[PDB]
């Protein structure tokens, strides 16, 4: 009708005038900026540690708060707990679902959430005085594979399912208290800023979209890639973040001024990304490609200081602990490697 | 040069590793089948023939243990989640071929025949699935032939000039559906009939299963 | 005796 | 009602998304510059650390 | 001065030497690295090791012979090390069979190998192999003297019905039991895999073909000379003559030995990928 | 969870019994089983230990030759038979659970005791036997050893708990630096090297009791003389 008519021309408007005003801010790029800082030089890395004991397909891992302590998830339906400097194993959970995508560790080290690809996420109690590890919560409502979830705190958790929703639950009630809406495609992955405050998430429309946890409702969106978007991890200081797409391309985008900083590519490399990280003092910059291998860039120049090829198959998930000790990496062939 | 509270730890972990190696060599003593289809083509009708987010069930026949995934309640994207079914022994996909004559609820122009060809083209050269067997089914015939009397096929098709019959139009059917493979070497299609009373579409997928059985096994020696 | 193998 | 409330809610979010400050470039640039100048002793990755104080050895 | 056979025998130990050791030591690494995981690789493994073992004994019997029949090592070196490199042959006959007979086994029956198979039956028909090769080798311990004249060799004084009792159970067992089932086995699997449309290769028939052939023509000199020469008196010009072609005879075994890993180097999927993974 | 214990009466000085304990509330197959003695107005020293999977198996060297420890998975139950006595095996016997691995607290649980009748090294040394104390006032109990319990690694194995009057040990402090489960935060405890503390900053009337300190590095586990608070 007219009304609908007046309406998308309406919002075409707001579309070109916010265009407008985003391209009106834009006086220096990063390179120029930077172009007098000196090089890094070439990093070497070597394999400290091989963890082994899996026997299927490695789809994700999370850091402890101690760095001492993992977490990895497998398609053999097993959830395996790791000590990195002894290279042994705590804890080896078994799952109804063998079916996992996604797996998450307690700041305080008391739970560990699992799901994927079944609609409920689990919560696994370690501390028991039974000396087992059982069940605590199983939360469902979602119409969707679950594809992330991370601890907001000791009692609630944040959840992206791909039915285009992202949730947030209460774990002692089992019922949500807050949902955001507004993706077009399914919802890849999710990071948290270190105040525990905001959350940024990764579509396969091509964007990303900047949630506050209080309010519940959005509040910045940045396009500008060409496919979907796998990847998302916030910078150390929280006022930037880097996103890897399947095209081939990272990017690192800012907070305060909505625009592109800096984009990371190379013409020898026409794989996706799966996993980015950063380091922490934010100098460095990781990312686990499909072809193989890692590779590694000056997060303030965009070049390449170093390669850690030494993997026979695709690269899911990438890891960087706390202190910055070391980085972890898993893979499709069913092994982790530590490097320092 | 450990302390005494390492070696107990020690022993802990070759415990949970022995635990983990009995566990996974008990996962390959199991036939996994994957189920497929374009909705209303039937699943429920051979699932409840066949046995005595995503759905599991199993079953037994002759000594041998299924596994069979049904994952048609996803309705999500099915590029992002596909290749979790890398080492699945068949895919088992269903087709109603009395459907010839309807069209989907979505589209009146576009008929739920073009949609299942498309879905099987989609499937079959997909880039994980280079080497892996599939069975077709083609159920529902009795309303099919029933109702090929009143109707004619080259409503679906209108380059076909055969006498309208049963056989033929069955025979035809089942020519478009095997030509759509593209590879014809390391590849291979079943095609089978059957309608809602029938007791023989276990000894059909045992057989297949039996056959990508002496295949892996071949290969698996370096003799293949 | 028988030199050698056998 | 639903198409004109979904265009309801759409033009309100664009309403919300053009109403938002802006600061230069450069400005953001500084600050990464001197947030990775100041804490760049304490990376263990970017400059090796010796094997005395490295766990992993 | 030499005669002919001897210099083609000691060219071609020569090269087998080098050519097993090599490829031996290379097949057991990459066996090694993947013998926990992989059922199939354990058949092989066990094979690698014998065959490294026997060509391993080479250059001494080497030195042996380049110094015109001379023993300067003693009485109990000959007793054990040349009936050393004896075991190490009928082991690897008996895991070639046990490995015909286990393709078999797999080809046919399939749905009791999906259930009731695991590596502790190939470890213990592994081991069922090795030890069924100590029974025939514990007579060529028990029967070696040496003759101060330096000679030693199996002297069976006054003793002439176990010899040919043993000749007879060596020669029929250690080569007709194996050769039978390899030739039916190998026979059986090629019409069931060649009946049905979805199994048949050509791949199969050349690896068959390839194996028996090297195996019959490799190994029938050394039993058919062995054979007459346990039979006949040694006062008698045609064991003369057998004794002239004893060391090129013997020359002709060690080509399967040559032949057997390479088998497997060539007719095994990424052989290469393997490697760089060790 | 719980355990009980059941076997005990009365022999003769020559002679040979068997003791049972069974487990009710808790993964028993998870979990290390040890055997401790306390004689009769005397300290309590360790026995027997026998770990998960039974793989491994330590005795002491004054009952070596004459104890034997089994286990019962299946029924969830742990014997311990004696064959030879003498006339000093006169004491109370507790049994107490195990887990190892990062971050575990071991001697958890100690259970009930059944009586029994009968008709190198570290020393642990506790100077102090007996303190008098008004409720309202901080206690500072020591120990010290022979040999540093600081190793490689960077960790501590010293044990502080606690005996109430007719009651069983209950565990207050493990690794010297980690307070237990279901303790107070009164409590604290510290020391480097060889000298340990353990302080108490306000005493109630069910702090009366007596005090042990133990060591972990190697076996056999050697214990302290306990040392008494009064009112």
């Amino acid at each position: 009708g007219s009304e609908l008519d007046q309406l998308r021309q309406e919002a075409e408007q707001l579309k070109n005038q916010i265009r407008d005003a985003r391209k009106a801010c834009a006086d220096a790029t990063l390179s120029q900026i930077t172009n007098n800082i000196d090089p890094v030089g070439r990093i070497q890395m070597r394999t400290r540690r091989t963890l082994r004991g899996h026997l299927a397909k490695i789809y994700a891992m999370h850091w402890g708060t101690d760095s001492r302590l993992l977490v990895s998830a497998s398609q053999d339906g097993k959830l395996i707990i790791w000590d990195s400097y002894t290279t042994n194993k705590v804890h080896a959970i078994p799952l109804r679902s063998s079916w996992v995508m996604t797996c998450a560790y307690a700041p305080s080290g008391n739970y560990v959430a699992c799901g994927g690809l079944d609609n409920i996420c689990s919560i696994y109690n370690l501390k028991t005085r039974e000396g087992n590890v059982r069940v605590s919560r199983e939360l469902a409502g979602h119409t969707g594979y679950l594809s992330c979830c991370r601890f907001l705190d000791d009692n609630q958790i944040v959840t992206s399912s791909g039915d285009t929703t992202c949730a947030l639950w209460d774990i002692e009630t089992g019922q949500q208290t807050t949902t955001f809406t507004g993706h077009t495609g399914d919802v890849m992955s999710l990071s948290l800023a270190p105040d525990t405050r905001l959350f940024v998430s990764g579509a396969c429309d091509a964007s990303a979209k900047l949630w506050d946890v209080r309010e519940g409702m959005c509040r910045q969106t940045f396009t500008g890639h060409e496919s979907d978007i796998n990847a998302i991890c916030f910078f150390p200081n929280g006022n930037a973040f880097a996103t890897g797409s399947d095209d081939a391309t990272c990017r690192l985008f800012d907070l305060r001024a909505d625009q592109e900083l800096m984009t990371y590519s190379h013409d020898n490399i026409i794989c996706g990304i799966t996993s980015v990280s950063f380091s922490k003092s934010g100098r460095l910059l990781l990312a686990g490609y499909d072809d193989f291998n890692c590779n590694v860039w000056d997060a303030l120049k965009a070049d390449r200081a170093g390669v850690l090829a030494g993997h026979d198959n695709r690269v899911s998930c990438l890891g960087v602990t706390d202190d910055g000790m070391a980085v972890a990496t898993g893979s499709w062939d069913s092994f982790l490697k530590i490097w320092n | 040069t450990l302390s005494a509270e390492d070696k107990a730890a020690v022993e802990r972990s070759k415990m949970i590793d022995r635990n983990l190696r009995e566990d996974g060599e008990k996962a390959a003593r199991e036939v996994k089948l994957l189920l497929l289809g374009a909705g209303e083509s039937g699943k429920n009708t051979i699932v409840k023939q066949m046995k005595i987010g995503i759905v599991e069930t199993h079953f037994t026949f002759k000594d041998l243990h299924f596994k069979m995934f049904d994952v048609g309640a996803q309705r999500s994207e099915r590029k992002k989640w596909i290749h979790c079914f890398e080492g699945v022994t068949a895919i088992i996909f269903c087709v109603a071929l009395s459907d010839y004559d309807l069209v989907l609820a979505e589209d009146e122009e576009m008929n739920r025949m073009h949609a299942s060809m498309k879905l099987f083209d989609s499937i079959c050269n997909n880039k994980w699935f280079t080497d892996t067997s599939i069975i077709l089914f083609l159920n529902k015939k009795d309303l099919f032939e029933e109702k090929i009397k009143k109707s004619p096929l080259t409503i679906c098709y209108p380059e076909y000039a055969g006498s309208n019959t049963y056989e033929e139009a069955a025979a035809y059917i089942q020519c478009q559906f095997e030509d759509l493979n593209k590879r014809k070497d390391t590849k291979e299609i079943y095609t089978h009939f059957t309608c809602s009373t029938d007791t023989k579409n276990v000894q059909f997928v045992f057989d297949a299963v039996t056959d990508v059985i002496i295949k892996n096994n071949l290969k698996d020696c370096g003799l293949f | 005796f028988k030199p050698x193998w056998x | 009602t639903a198409s004109i409330a979904q265009a309801r809610k759409l033009v309100e979010q664009l309403k919300m998304e053009a109403n938002i400050d802006r600061i230069k470039v450069s400005k953001a640039a500084a600050d990464l510059m001197a947030y990775c100048e100041a804490h760049a002793k304490e990376d263990p990755l970017l400059t090796p650390v010796p094997a005395s104080e490295n766990p992993f050895r | 001065t030499l005669r002919v056979p001897d210099i083609l025998a000691l060219v071609i130990f020569a090269v087998v030497f080098l050519v097993g050791v090599l490829g031996n030591a290379l097949v057991v690494w990459v066996t090694a690295f993947e013998a926990k995981r992989t059922i199939n690789a354990i058949w092989f493994l066990n094979l690698a090791v014998a065959d490294f073992l026997s060509c391993l004994a080479l250059p001494i019997l080497f030195t042996s012979i380049v110094q015109h029949h001379h023993w300067p090592f003693g009485g109990a070196a000959c007793s054990i090390l040349p009936s050393l490199a004896l075991l190490n042959m009928y082991a690897s006959i008996l895991l070639l069979a046990t490995i015909s007979a286990d393709r078999f086994l797999l080809v046919f029956k399939p749905i009791w190998c999906q259930n009731f198979r695991g590596a502790g039956l190939a470890w213990i028909a592994c081991a069922v192999a090795w030890g069924l090769a100590l029974l025939l080798t514990i007579p060529s311990f028990l029967y070696r003297v040496v003759r101060e004249e330096v000679l030693c060799g199996v002297d069976y004084s006054h003793d002439k019905r176990r010899e040919r009792a043993v000749a007879i159970v060596r020669l029929v067992l250690g080569f007709l039991w194996p050769l039978l089932t390899l030739t039916i086995c190998y026979t059986f699997i090629l019409l069931r895999t060649w009946s049905r449309r979805a199994t048949r290769s050509t791949k199969t028939l050349k690896v068959v073909v390839a194996v028996v052939a090297s195996f019959f023509i490799f190994w029938l000199p050394y039993q058919v000379t062995g054979i007459m020469m346990s039979f006949l008196e040694p006062s008698s010009p045609t064991f003369l003559l057998l004794k002239k072609l004893d060391s090129l005879c013997v020359s002709f075994a060690y080509i399967n030995c040559c032949i057997n890993p390479i088998i497997y180097v060539v007719a095994g999927q990424g052989f290469q990928g393997r490697l760089r993974k060790s | 969870v719980q355990l009980v214990e059941s076997g005990g009466g009365l022999v003769q000085p020559g002679g040979s019994r068997k003791l049972s304990c069974s487990a009710s509330g808790f993964a028993f197959s998870s979990f290390g089983m040890h055997w401790v003695r306390q004689a009769p107005e005397k300290g309590l020293e360790w026995v027997a230990y026998i770990s998960s999977g039974s793989g491994t198996i330590y005795y002491a060297d004054t009952v070596k030759g004459r104890f034997t420890i089994s286990r019962d998975d299946p029924k969830n139950t742990l014997f311990l038979q004696m064959t030879s006595l003498r006339s000093e095996d006169t004491a109370m016997y507790y049994c107490v659970r195990s887990i190892y691995y990062y971050g575990s607290s071991p001697f958890d649980f100690w259970g009930q005791g059944t009586t029994l009748t009968v008709s190198s090294d570290i020393v642990m040394t506790q100077a102090t036997s007996s303190v008098p104390v008004t409720p309202g006032e901080s206690v500072s109990i020591s120990c010290r050893s022979s040999k540093s319990l600081l190793h490689s690694n960077g960790n501590t194995y010293l044990y502080w708990f606690l005996q109430r009057p007719g009651q069983s040990p209950q565990l207050l402090i493990y690794r010297m630096s980690n307070l237990a489960s279901g303790v107070p935060d009164r409590f604290s405890g510290s020391g480097s090297g060889t000298a340990f503390t353990l302080t108490i900053s306000r005493l109630e009337a069910e702090d009366v009791g007596v005090y042990y300190c133990m060591q972990h590095l190697e076996y056999p586990l050697t214990f302290g003389a306990g040392t008494k608070l009064e009112l």
